[PDB]
RNA sequence: AAGGCUAAAUACCGGCACGAGACCGAUAGUCAACAAGUACCGUAAGGGAAAGUUGAAAAGAACUUUGAAGAGAGAGUUCA
RNA sequence: GACCUGGGUAUAGGGGCGAAAGACUAAUCGAACCAUCUAGUAGCUGGUUCCCUCCGAAGUUUCCCUCAGGAUAGCUGGCG
RNA sequence: GUGGAGCCGCCGCAGGUGCAGAUCUUGGUGGUAGUAGCAAAUAUUCAAACGAGAACUUUGAAGGCCGAAGUGGAGAAGGG
RNA sequence: GUGAACAGCCUCUGGCAUGUUGGAACAAUGUAGGUAAGGGAAGUCGGCAAGCCGGAUCCGUAACUUCGGGAUAAGGAUUG
RNA sequence: AACGAGAUUCCCACUGUCCCUACCUACUAUCCAGCGAAACCACAGCCAAGGGAACGGGCUUGGCGGAAUCAGCGGGGAAAG
RNA sequence: AAUAGGGAACGUGAGCUGGGUUUAGACCGUCGUGAGACAGGUUAGUUUUACCCUACUGAUGAUGUGUUGUUGCCAUGGUA
């Protein structure tokens, strides 16, 4: 995966309302409201140290 | 106030659907658009917004005239009538 | 009909209800309980 | 399809079957330990009287907050309650398990009912609406059952 | 064996209120049969749906 | 609103008949996967916006 | 010097076609293997998913019974 | 009555507007929202996935806008 | 025991190579639990019908309520 | 209709089933509405809450005062 | 002077604020019929002293212990957000 | 008669009350060029959830005695 596998446009909540610091998605509507964005941990992100 | 009774003042509609992009978003106070920009002569699209380009790009439509270039220019453009 | 309401309509929606059920809850800071501890 | 224990005298032992019917499980299992080894003509005349309040249905297992009442010291309890809907479906196909007994030629009166057992379906969802803006759902739990019937000789 | 459309029907060809309309319970499935206008017009004159007149707010005291 | 331009109901002509059933022949056919449709906008449930 | 022309070797992640891969195998691979920039949200800029598999063949359970129907019991199709 | 109210129009982010509270500007304001530069930096918290066998410590020196950290020596292991 | 079409050993080579934790991420399911709850604005009752089935439907008779700044009759805007 | 009145209360014209459910019983605890002998703020940070006076007529009106006010002051008497 | 949902003190009238509480009604709560969530959750739940990261529920030594439960209850769980 | 001193997470907020402290408004005094500071002063200022286990208070109960009922005794525990 060369660079692009950051086209999900996201920011962390930045606040200790009760989730994990991790980048979430924004937006409403569909199922991909508020998931995991970018970051090797997440479904549909980003892989650790991208093949080159 | 501020809240949910505030909603019930939203009656009056800002953003008409456009005529050449068609998009809601011909803004009727000022009588411009949103995406295209419509009493522009050119269309409104930019490179920070990555994906706006890939909603509008030539390919996302009907091609419909070329459909027809992409195939007439593989012959050469041939103009005669046929050989029977 | 027969399988209009029964066969045709028990695939239409049936999971239209779960438009996901709630966008996040973004109640926007509810410790209004000013507290201050004393200073 | 295929049962669980399927009868030892698979002749002359008759069986039924339902299948994503809208009641509670915890009303439909627990109305299916109080006939459990009950005379069909007796657990037809008992689930009567159930719906009817005269004669209760203990709660043994569920028994989360269910108010007390008189008729279940009959079976040994305390808390009891009157399931006039899930003591109406498996009344409805005890009618139709000896429906098919006598089409397979077998004596009705003689049936006492050996296995019964109830067992969840797929919760089917639609929603609430709650304080501060906040969805929650109303998820339906109906269940299947299964049962056997089994003539005494 | 629904009723409603001539309870409608009748309140616009009698020129009154909703309320006011319709005695006689007799023949049920004769007004349940008509669902027209001018079909519903017989049944006045031959006094199935009749008019019911206004309840009594005497000025005398 | 009841004083609706031209532009606006040949476009409430577009989005009403193309909300209606599937007919029931095509979900028999070859080839195809689909059994209901999905882009049945309910004018309760979902919104258009003019 | 303060006027001008010029193929070649060269750059290409958009375009039409292609060919191959010590790759990924459906929560992976692009966001999209399916009616995906679609359903949906936002006044708008814009944000944006879920969802592949019966069998070799529909041969998709005729017919009989119970129930208002859902659903069962038999029968049957198939090696299953 | 320095009154209340419908629609039209004007004013846009270091800017609008304010009978002045840093109020209000689409539930967002002591600087709105959307997209990119950007996976921005973090001497700071949180985590860091198989087994056996051998060896197995350190919180001290000197200096630093150093005192929650790094350099240097000390102590350790592997290789000879 | 199921399964129905591909798989493994050995010498070497190459890795997106091994999970209990990260208020991890997506998905699923309990315990709580047949519990909390179905309590703003007075109020229903009797017979008949259609019906497999009636406190909630229709029809009557009575009892009522809104009470002309309406719980009525009509439009703008919005809804399509 | 009453009343100064589009005040509140009740009724006709015109609407509806009491506001997303009923059946039985009438414990605590609340929620909303009331009453209480004798005392009358002793309660409490606080006369908060609730109560009291409330309409009309005939009398009657002080301190102060920018000479307009205070003022429907206070204090009474009548009301079918 | 007038005026003020402005702040403070006293007086008159009044009253359940109180001495000192009591009763009655409505809607709940309660129970049944039907439909039925979330908060939260290591494992769970009787106490005294001791030591201990100096105030345990689980260890030590003692005291002791019966199923399953309902209506409450606000001491504790250094509760939950 | 006496108006003894004390402790129990400075007993006691999912028991209450908010008077002061201790947010944001404001006024004065002193300090500061100024923004502002002031155990100097005053006025105005949203007090969340129990349905979980335990403790407890009540209420059916449970085992053991063959089923069952009546009349009883009391180990203990409370204490005026
Ligand atoms: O409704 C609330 C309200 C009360 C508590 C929460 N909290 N607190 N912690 C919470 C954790 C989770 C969820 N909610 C939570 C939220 C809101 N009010 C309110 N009351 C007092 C202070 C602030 C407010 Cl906003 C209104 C205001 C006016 C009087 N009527 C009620
Ligand atoms: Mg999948
Ligand atoms: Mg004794
Ligand atoms: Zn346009």
């Amino acid at each position: 995966s060369e660079l692009a596998g950051h086209q999900t446009s996201a920011e962390s909540w930045g606040t200790g309302r009760a989730v994990a610091r991790i980048p979430r998605v924004r937006g409403g509507g569909t199922h991909r409201s508020g998931q995991g964005a970018f970051g090797n941990m997440c479904r549909g992100g980003r892989m650790f140290a991208p093949t080159k | 106030t501020k809240g949910t009774s505030s909603f019930g003042k939203r009656r009056n509609k800002t953003h008409t659907l456009c005529r050449r992009c068609g998009s809601k978003a011909y803004h009727l106070q000022k009588s411009t658009c949103g995406k295209c920009g419509y009493p522009a002569k050119r269309k409104r699209k930019y490179n920070w917004s990555a994906k706006a380009k890939r909603r509008n790009t030539t390919g996302t439509g009907r091609m419909r005239h070329l459909k027809i270039v992409y195939r007439r220019f593989r012959h050469g453009f041939r103009e005669g009538t046929t050989p029977k | 009909g027969v399988c209009r309401k029964a066969a045709q309509p028990v695939e239409a929606g049936l999971q239209i209800p779960a438009i996901l059920g709630i966008l996040g809850g973004i109640l926007a800071l509810l410790i209004l309980i000013l507290l201050l501890l004393l200073f | 399809v295929r049962y669980s224990l399927d009868p030892e005298n698979p002749t002359k032992s008759c069986k039924s079957r339902g299948s994503n019917l809208r009641v509670h499980f915890k009303n439909t299992r627990e109305t299916a330990q109080a006939i459990k080894g009950m005379h069909i003509r007796k657990a037809t005349k008992y689930l009567k009287d159930v719906t009817l309040q005269k004669q209760c249905v203990p709660f043994r297992r569920y028994n989360g907050g269910v108010g007390r009442c008189a008729q279940a010291k009959q079976w040994g309890w305390t808390q009891g309650r009157w399931p006039k809907k899930s003591a109406e479906f498996l009344l409805h196909m005890l009618k139709n398990a000896e429906s098919n007994a006598e089409l397979k030629g077998l004596d009705v009166d003689s049936l006492v009912i050996e296995h019964i057992q109830v067992n969840k379906a797929p919760k089917m969802r639609r929603r609430t609406y709650r304080a501060h803006g906040r969805i929650n759902p109303y998820m339906s739990s109906p269940c299947h059952i299964e049962m056997i019937l089994t003539e005494k000789e | 064996s629904m009723l409603r459309l001539q309870k409608r029907l009748a309140s616009s060809v009698l020129r009154c209120g909703k309320k006011k309309v319709w005695l006689d319970p007799n023949e049920t499935n004769e007004i349940a049969n008509a669902n027209s206008r001018q079909q519903i017009r017989k049944l006045i004159k031959d006094g199935l749906i009749i008019r019911k007149p206004v309840t009594v707010h005497s000025r005398a005291r | 609103s009841s004083h609706k331009t031209f532009r606006i109901k040949r476009f409430l002509a577009k989005k009403q008949k193309q909300n209606r059933p599937i007919p029931q022949w095509i979900r028999m056919k070859t080839g195809n996967k689909i059994r209901y449709n999905s882009k049945r906008r309910h004018w309760r449930r979902t919104k258009l916006g003019l």
